[PDB]
């Protein structure tokens, strides 16, 4: 029916300079139409990555995206203080776009 | 003389769906005796024949509808590329259905045949389960413009559903190709070569099936027979465009797979060199030891070993020294 | 291979033109309008500032970099009277070199 | 120089079963050349896609949850996109965002749709 | 000018060059707006009065091995002896010559046989003069049946136009069966590529090399075809009307496609040449993997058994408490652990 | 503007010449490694060079077709005075196509020499 | 030799005489045959050895 994206972990924690990985699993097959967004609490979501590998113009190169089969990973190589927000998946393989659960990134 | 070539004989079924502007009749049946009247109806009717291994049913249907014996044999023949033939009393198309199964790396096929005869459309399948469920639901629930149109639109809808399932199979193959590229780049394991070969074979079959399909659909819209209305020609055209997409994708996919072989296939003489080296290393250090064990183990009733105390430690040290010398020699001269 | 009509992709709404390449970082229009004794070089980012050069008597060279912005390509094609299929071919990177003569 | 943005209004207190017309006025680009999406964000929950309009051809997609009662349209004369919400529910209270998307090419058969510009958001409480 | 002097022959000798002498036939199709005929015969003198006919005429002489018929037709139709020598020279490349009255075209048709992969070539010549088209072939069986059916059953534009459209139709049919042959070779090359990696034998090498040579023949006979269609399209000699040039342009684009396809096939076979050697190296690797595994496991055991089986007068370890079972146990342990060590990678 | 079109196409073909020179330099570099340093990386480099050469041919051939069409079709927009410039560019394209074919032959020879080198190692 | 004969008949001076010119033509024609024959011989000798070139290393596995 509808493709469902599920993110792991539901929330994580890290410190500045760490490496952070968020995984995203699709119920059905979405080829590469997956996009990663960042939303700070109380603001509009911001596009980070599209096509699972390409990164939107104007974002730091620390953000990276990869896919293995149906699994999609968003990795922040060296987290910075301005990167503690909630990160969301999105699949646009079909006209019925669906979003991931959203993973918060607390500060430890 | 009609013979059946495939290997599907499990089940037989038949069902008629006669739909009109406001009334539909969906009758599930077990024998051809019910669908005989459905030749003179004004409203569009869709006949579905499952399990054509019962050649009697298709023979009766072809005799009643005036279907030529040659095209009946084509219907029975299961190993045939998709093709279309325009006759005055009907148009006969034959197409392929595919069902990729995950966790198995295998591709399965099936032959389906559509026959458009003025006010009716006959469908010949080979197993229970198909890809035309959305068309069935749209007819049943009046969820589109399908009811208002004639049987030619039904033929268009069925071909469109086939093309959509081709797109779904393409999605599955895309997942397989991505994971296989990751595996081959990360670790060219032995089973991965077999997986790549199977994927290449599947893509060759898929290409050889899809390429005649766009020719069939080109013949469908570009030069419409009188059976297909000139009002429904643009819709068929759309389907043709879609097949273009599929073809291009397949071609691209095939190209990728070719690379996946050569990057692994030419770099194999290194494995030959490593096997050569291992065999030489463990054959040049153990043949001499076997030979010396033979000569000093040779019975003679006399030897320079009458008492010769500590001679056995001497020969064991000789063995060890020879082994160490060979090991150092190969380490320094790089046969390891 | 007869008649030229816009192709219909099934993943898109019927009329939408899509950019096929993988570059989005740049966008700039350079206009170079020369003559025997003069030349104006003019670098901008507004599509509406290049339109008067369609009817210019002197030779002019428009150079739009960043065809990822499909709106600019569509606007320029609409003004210059360029066929929509030619626009789809412009935005379709994955194709071989070719030439088409129009009226 | 146009400073692409989408300013959205029309979110206010309503009763269950009430009617609203969310407006999304887009400045810096033409609505006809791009696709406009609407997305909900229930307080404390994640993003949820709602509707999508391609004003060039009027082709429209709706989320299954809101299908049959919401209706998205777009007027190119005012360069605005309207989302008409009817038969609301107490679970529908959310911050609605208006977004612009561009199609990108993955394979010859597969395409992808990515939202690059977003609106501020309007609260709708039921 | 002049008929070239081949030594060992009487001067001015016209000789057939091909090998097909089995059959000979003449088939005439005189078609017009309303009426048409089909005068298939063998008496050449009956075909001749059609040179001056008003309606377009299609003459088809199969079996050019009978040089007397070709000479008589060339003499009555005012065809230069050099053109006749080109007609009877099958070993040639496609070409075009424009003359003040007639246009002379040399083309090739090909057939492919399964279970005997032979690319058989038959040269066919066309001579468009006035309102008639002479056709010269050397064997029964061509690819112009669609044209005959269209003329007979009045379907299409061909019955409405002049002989130039007839020549266009013939060349279009030739390009069509060129496409058919390319599809057949595509199927064969797919089969050969799949087979070369699973059962590499010397017959696979022979088949691949025969395919490569056939493709070289195809390329060498298709590029002249591009040239001749170009010559027919651009300059458009007076014998060809100005309204029939877009058709030749379409045929030119078709030839472009055919050249691209044959070049792709040539690259594929060039790849299969290296793929075969890689596959045979893989097979040798498997065989020597078995050999090296048995060698590595059982030569050290052999020499240690030899060492303990020796005729020293000493008594080192020949009366220890079940020393033979201890040796066998430790030795089997070392064999098992080294087999486990070799179990890594794809050796085992 | 027809002369402007000529100038742009001529500049593109000159850049194609520069590209072919760079490919030749890369081939000359790869020759030493392929006959002196037999590794898997050399295999990968030579195979990707062969793929690049195939793509280059697949681009050059339609480009020569385009220049041939501009020369031999003379549409009304070209004014018929700038045609010799187009034939000069056509000759350049023909030279480039021959060069790319010869380079493909060279690459296949490199692969053969690689196999010979590894065979000599195994022979020792 | 082809262009030797071509110079000898095509635009020949009067020192070789017009009546003698046609005879040289025949020689020229014969020359063509030689060339033709030569090329086809190369076409049949280049491809003779290829199957043996590929066939080696197929006894290695045996
Ligand atoms: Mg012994
Ligand atoms: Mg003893």
């Amino acid at each position: 029916s509808d493709i469902q994206m599920t993110q792991s972990p539901s929330s994580l924690s890290a410190s500045v300079g760490d490496r952070v990985t968020i995984t995203c699993r699709a119920s059905q097959s979405v080829s590469s139409a997956v996009a990663w967004y960042q939303q700070k609490p109380g603001k509009a979501p911001k596009l980070l990555i599209y096509s699972a590998s390409s990164l939107y113009s104007g974002v730091p190169s620390r953000f990276s995206g990869s896919r293995s089969g149906t699994d999609f990973t968003l990795t922040i190589s060296s987290l910075q203080p301005e990167d503690f927000a909630t990160y969301y998946c999105q699949q646009s393989s079909s006209s019925l776009i669906t979003f991931g659960q959203g993973t918060k990134v607390e500060i430890k | 003389t009609l013979v059946y070539t495939g290997k599907y004989r499990e089940d037989f079924e038949i069902e008629v769906m006669n739909y009109s502007i406001e009334e539909f009749r969906e009758f599930k049946t077990t024998d051809v005796e019910s669908v005989l009247p459905f030749r003179d109806s004004s409203t569009p009717t869709w006949i579905n024949i499952t399990g054509i291994h019962r050649t009697d049913v298709v023979q009766r249907v072809g005799e009643f509808f005036g279907i030529h014996p040659l095209v009946l044999e084509d219907i029975l023949n299961v190993h045939q590329r998709p093709k279309v033939e325009f006759f005055e009393n009907y148009v006969f198309i034959v197409l392929k259905m595919f069902t990729y199964d995950k966790n198995l790396h295998e591709l399965e096929s099936e032959q389906v045949s559509l026959i458009l005869t003025k006010n009716c459309v006959l469908m010949f399948q080979e197993k229970i389960g198909d890809v035309f469920d959305p068309v069935r639901e749209r007819i049943r629930y009046n969820r589109g413009i399908i009811r208002k149109k004639r049987a030619d639109y039904l033929l268009y809808s069925l071909i469109d559903a086939l093309v959509d399932d081709y797109f779904v199979l393409l999605e599955k193959i895309d997942d397989e190709i991505d994971v296989l590229e990751e595996e081959v780049l990360e670790r060219p394991e032995k089973e991965t070569v077999q997986r790549t070969h199977q994927l290449k074979r599947n893509l060759v079959e898929l290409r050889k099936t899809i390429w005649p399909l766009r020719e069939v659909l080109s013949s469908l819209y570009r030069d419409v027979p009188p059976l297909i209305e000139k009002e429904t020609v643009p819709y068929f055209r759309d389907v043709y465009d879609h097949t273009i997409q599929i073809a291009d994708t397949v071609e691209t996919f095939r190209d990728i797979v070719s690379g996946l072989l050569d990057v692994y296939l030419s770099s194999v003489s290194n494995k030959t060199n490593e096997v050569m080296k291992v065999l030489t290393i463990i054959a040049t250090i153990f043949m001499p030891l076997t030979f010396i064990a033979g000569i000093y183990g040779m019975n003679f009733e006399y030897m320079p070993e009458l008492r010769w105390k500590w001679g056995y430690p001497v020969v064991l040290a000789v063995m060890g020294v020879i082994a160490v010398i060979m090991v150092v020699y190969f380490k320094k001269k790089k046969w390891l | 291979m007869e008649e030229k009509r816009l192709s219909a992709k099934k993943g898109l709404p019927p009329g939408t033109l899509v950019y096929t390449g993988k570059y989005r970082e740049d966008f700039e229009i350079e206009v170079m309008n020369y003559s025997i004794e003069e030349f104006r070089e003019f670098k901008t980012t507004d599509v509406e500032s290049v339109l008067p050069f369609r009817d210019s008597s002197t030779p002019t060279w428009i150079n739009i970099t960043g065809i990822h912005r499909t709106d600019v390509v569509q606007r320029v094609g609409e003004f210059f009277g360029i066929h929509p299929l030619v626009l789809e071919d412009i935005l379709n990177v994955h194709q071989r070199p070719k030439v088409e003569f129009f009226e | 120089i146009s400073e692409v943005q989408l300013v959205e209004s029309g979110g206010g207190l309503v009763q269950p079963g009430g009617s609203l017309r969310l407006s999304c006025a887009a400045s810096g680009f033409n609505v006809s050349y791009y696709s406009i999406h609407w997305v909900r964000q229930a307080p404390g929950k994640g993003l949820e896609w709602v509707a999508s309009i391609s004003s060039s051809s009027g082709s429209t997609s709706y989320a299954d949850s809101v299908k049959g009662r919401f209706t998205i349209s777009a007027d190119t004369s005012k360069n605005t996109a309207y989302l008409q919400m009817n038969s609301l529910r107490a679970e529908d209270t959310a911050v609605y965002y208006c977004a612009r998307s561009y199609w990108y090419y993955i394979w010859s058969y597969s395409y992808g749709n990515a939202m690059d510009y977003w609106g501020q958001g309007t609260l709708v409480t039921v």
